[PDB]
This record gives structure tokens, C-alpha cells and sequence, in this order.
């Protein structure tokens, strides 16, 4: 339905064929369908009419919670405790947030997977760089941290990366 | 090994000297004192038990006596306790403030221009 963003889990337009029948003999498929929509979906879709009458008398919210920007690790002197510690919770906050993002292409995966049947190999590859791109970014971000993980530490590897990568690139040039 | 017996203008026997007077004296809820009069209340609990008497009722008056010396004499110790760890501090201070050549401050770097090493674990 409408509850959940449709560009964040997106799906094809769900192209489904017409039945063709070509024989008299009745379709047993389609009078259990009958029978189950009648003896079935009927009251329960009045039993959900009536609890969402009950819950249209008392309606309430409840919001997102925003989060300022607050200076990163790479802005803290060397032993400022208190500009530390809320780079530290940003940081660890950042992590979840990117967490939930590979949750994310990795849920599109999934389900383009089973929605293609037989053609996913070919149907799929979109997907599948999505998600081998988000992961070499998200390997690059956090792996090998270990355990006691730290802002610190992710600034020491993305250093370290940018170093090699800096060598790599001015030996390149002299090339 | 001996630090602060031999500071300047320490008169010998005293327990208090006058310049304690300017530090706040502790309340007399202090956690500490609390905990010295549960030293006297044990004190006198033991006091019953050895003596063969009912632990909790027998001396009433011996009991409030104990808590009562206990409290009494622990006041007396934390003030003694805070005025030698201000003296501490004070000199502390003076001795930074007087060799500022030996505490010198240097600028401090912020982590994106510090390069520290990285260890992966794996
Ligand atoms: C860390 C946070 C805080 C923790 C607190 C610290 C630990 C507890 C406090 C320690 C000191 C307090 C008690 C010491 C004096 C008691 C001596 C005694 O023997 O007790 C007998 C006595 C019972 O005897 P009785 O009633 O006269 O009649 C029975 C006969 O006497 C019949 O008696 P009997 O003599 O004929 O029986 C013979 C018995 C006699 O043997 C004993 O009774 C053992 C007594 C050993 C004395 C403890 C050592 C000194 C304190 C050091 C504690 C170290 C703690 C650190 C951890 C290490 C653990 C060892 O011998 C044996 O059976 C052999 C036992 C050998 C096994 C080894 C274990 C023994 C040592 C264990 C000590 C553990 C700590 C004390 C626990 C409480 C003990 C009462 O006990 C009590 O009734 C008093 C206990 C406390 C009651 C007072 C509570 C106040 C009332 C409520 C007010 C609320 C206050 C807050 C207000 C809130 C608003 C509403
Ligand atoms: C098991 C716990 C220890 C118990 C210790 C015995 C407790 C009973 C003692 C009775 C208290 C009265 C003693 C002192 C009162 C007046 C005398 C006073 O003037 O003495 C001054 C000094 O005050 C006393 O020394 C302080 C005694 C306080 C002892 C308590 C400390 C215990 C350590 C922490 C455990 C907490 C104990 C809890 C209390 C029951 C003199 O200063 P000064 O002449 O310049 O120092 C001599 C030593 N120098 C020169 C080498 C430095």
C-alpha cells in the first residue's frame, strides 16, 4: 500500500496474464477461491472495518526524532573529552544509519531474487551492483575495527587507506 | 618520605590550624559521618554479643553513647582529612604557577591532523 515509500522498495508494474480457458470442464481453483473469499475474507474485512472505526474515535501521533550536526572526530583536539564523546555518539549513530541502508539494498536483492523465478541471474544484476557497491563502501567504512571500535579508529584506517592511495597515485604519475 | 611534615609555619600539635576555618565544614549528613556512626551502632552490637546480652536491646543508652563518640570524633577526622587535601592542592598550584617553565602548554592538534596508526583486526 501507500504506508511504505515506494522508491525506497520499489517493484515492476506486476504485469499478470488474463484466464483463457479451453476446456468445459469447470476450474476447481476458482470455486475454492470463491468459497475462501466468502467464508473467509469477508469477516475479516468487517472485523478490521470495525477496529478501525474504534481506532478513528482516538487518533494520536508520535514523531521522528531529528538530530543536529555536531563536529565530527576529525575536529576534536587531541584530549577534549566532551567535543570526543558527541563525535563519538554521531559517529555511532552514522554507523546504525548506514547499517540500515545495506538492510536495505539487501532486502531489494532478496526480493528481486524471488520475484524473477527463473531469469534472476539475468533480471537482477541492477540489484546486485547496488548492493556489491554499498558493500565495498560499507567494508571500506567499518571492517576489521574489531571489537571497542571507535571513531578514532575509522579515522586511523581511512587514513592509512588514503595514504596508500595517495602513494599509489603519485607513483602513477611519475609513469 | 616525609612530604608536608616539614612546611613552612606548621605549628606541631595542633590537629586544626586556624587557616582550616576558611574551608567549608562538612555537613552533618556526610555519607562518611553516616558511616561512622554505623561503626559505633556495630560497635555497641558487638559490645552486646560478647557480653552474653540480648544483641539489639540490652544497652540502649551504651549503644547511643558508641554512635554518639563515633560521629563525634569522625567530624572532627574529615575535617582534618579536607583541610590537609586543600593545603595539597594549594601548594600544587603555587609550585605550577611559580615554574612555568616546567609545565609548559603546547598547542594542541585536532585528530584530523594527528596520524595514528591502525591495527586491523582480523
Ligand atoms: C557492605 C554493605 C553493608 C554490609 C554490612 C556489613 C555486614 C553486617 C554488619 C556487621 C556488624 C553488625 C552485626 C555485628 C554484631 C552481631 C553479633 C552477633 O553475633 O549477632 C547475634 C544476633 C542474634 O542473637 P540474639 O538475637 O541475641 O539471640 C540468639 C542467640 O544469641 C543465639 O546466638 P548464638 O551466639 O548462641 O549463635 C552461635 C553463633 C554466633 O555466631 C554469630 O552470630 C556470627 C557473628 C559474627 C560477627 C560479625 C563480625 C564483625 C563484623 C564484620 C563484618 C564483615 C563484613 C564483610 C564481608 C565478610 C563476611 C564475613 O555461632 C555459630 O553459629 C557459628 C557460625 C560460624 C560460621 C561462620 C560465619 C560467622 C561470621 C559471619 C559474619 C558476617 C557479617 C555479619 C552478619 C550479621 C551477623 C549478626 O544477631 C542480631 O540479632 C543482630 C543483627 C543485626 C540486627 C540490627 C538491625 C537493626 C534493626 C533494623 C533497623 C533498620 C536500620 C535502617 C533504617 C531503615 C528505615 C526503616
Ligand atoms: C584501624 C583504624 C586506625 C585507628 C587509629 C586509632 C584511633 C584512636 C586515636 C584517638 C584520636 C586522637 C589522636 C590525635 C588527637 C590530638 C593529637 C593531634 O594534635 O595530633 C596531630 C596529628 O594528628 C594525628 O596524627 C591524626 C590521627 C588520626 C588517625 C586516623 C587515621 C586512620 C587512617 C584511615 C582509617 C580511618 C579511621 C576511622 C576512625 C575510627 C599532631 O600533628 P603532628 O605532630 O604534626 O604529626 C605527628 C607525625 N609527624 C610529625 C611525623 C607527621
Amino acid at each position: 500500500p501507500d504506508s511504505w515509500d515506494k522508491d525506497v522498495y520499489p517493484e515492476p508494474p506486476r504485469r499478470t496474464p488474463a484466464p483463457a480457458p479451453q476446456t468445459s470442464l469447470p476450474n476447481p481453483v476458482t470455486y475454492l477461491t470463491k468459497i475462501f473469499d466468502l467464508l473467509v475474507d469477508r469477516p475479516v474485512t468487517l472485523a478490521r472495518e470495525f477496529i478501525e472505526q474504534q481506532h478513528a474515535k482516538n487518533r494520536y501521533y508520535y514523531y521522528h526524532r531529528e538530530f543536529r550536526r555536531v563536529p565530527d572526530i576529525t575536529e576534536c583536539e587531541e584530549k577534549d573529552i566532551l567535543c570526543m564523546f558527541e563525535a563519538e555518539m554521531q559517529w555511532r549513530r552514522d554507523y546504525k544509519v548506514d547499517q540500515e541502508i545495506v538492510n536495505i539494498i539487501q532486502e531489494r536483492l532478496k526480493a528481486c531474487q524471488q520475484r524473477e523465478g527463473e531469469s534472476y541471474r539475468q533480471n537482477c544484476a541492477k540489484e546486485l551492483e547496488q548492493f556489491t557497491q554499498v558493500s565495498k563502501a560499507f567494508q571500506d567504512r567499518y571492517s576489521d575495527l574489531g571489537a571497542h571500535y571507535s571513531a578514532r579508529k575509522c579515522l586511523a584506517k581511512q587514513k592509512q587507506r588514503m595514504l596508500a592511495e595517495r602513494k599509489a597515485a603519485k607513483e602513477a604519475a611519475a609513469a | 618520605m616525609t612530604m608536608m611534615s616539614g612546611r613552612p609555619g606548621r605549628v606541631p600539635l595542633q590537629f586544626l590550624p586556624n587557616e582550616a576555618r576558611s574551608l567549608p565544614p562538612p555537613k552533618l549528613t556526610d555519607p562518611r559521618l553516616v558511616y561512622m556512626g554505623f561503626l559505633g551502632y556495630c560497635s555497641g552490637l558487638i559490645d552486646n554479643a560478647i557480653r552474653r546480652r540480648p544483641v539489639v536491646s540490652a544497652g540502649l543508652h551504651r549503644q547511643l553513647l558508641y554512635v554518639t563518640s563515633f560521629v563525634f570524633f569522625g567530624y572532627y577526622l574529615l575535617k582534618r582529612q579536607d583541610y590537609m587535601y586543600a593545603l595539597r592542592d594549594h601548594d600544587m598550584f603555587a609550585y605550577v604557577k611559580s615554574h612555568p617553565e616546567d609545565f609548559p602548554e603546547k598547542d594542541k592538534k585536532t585528530y584530523g591532523e594527528i596520524l595514528e596508526e591502525f591495527h586491523p583486526v582480523r
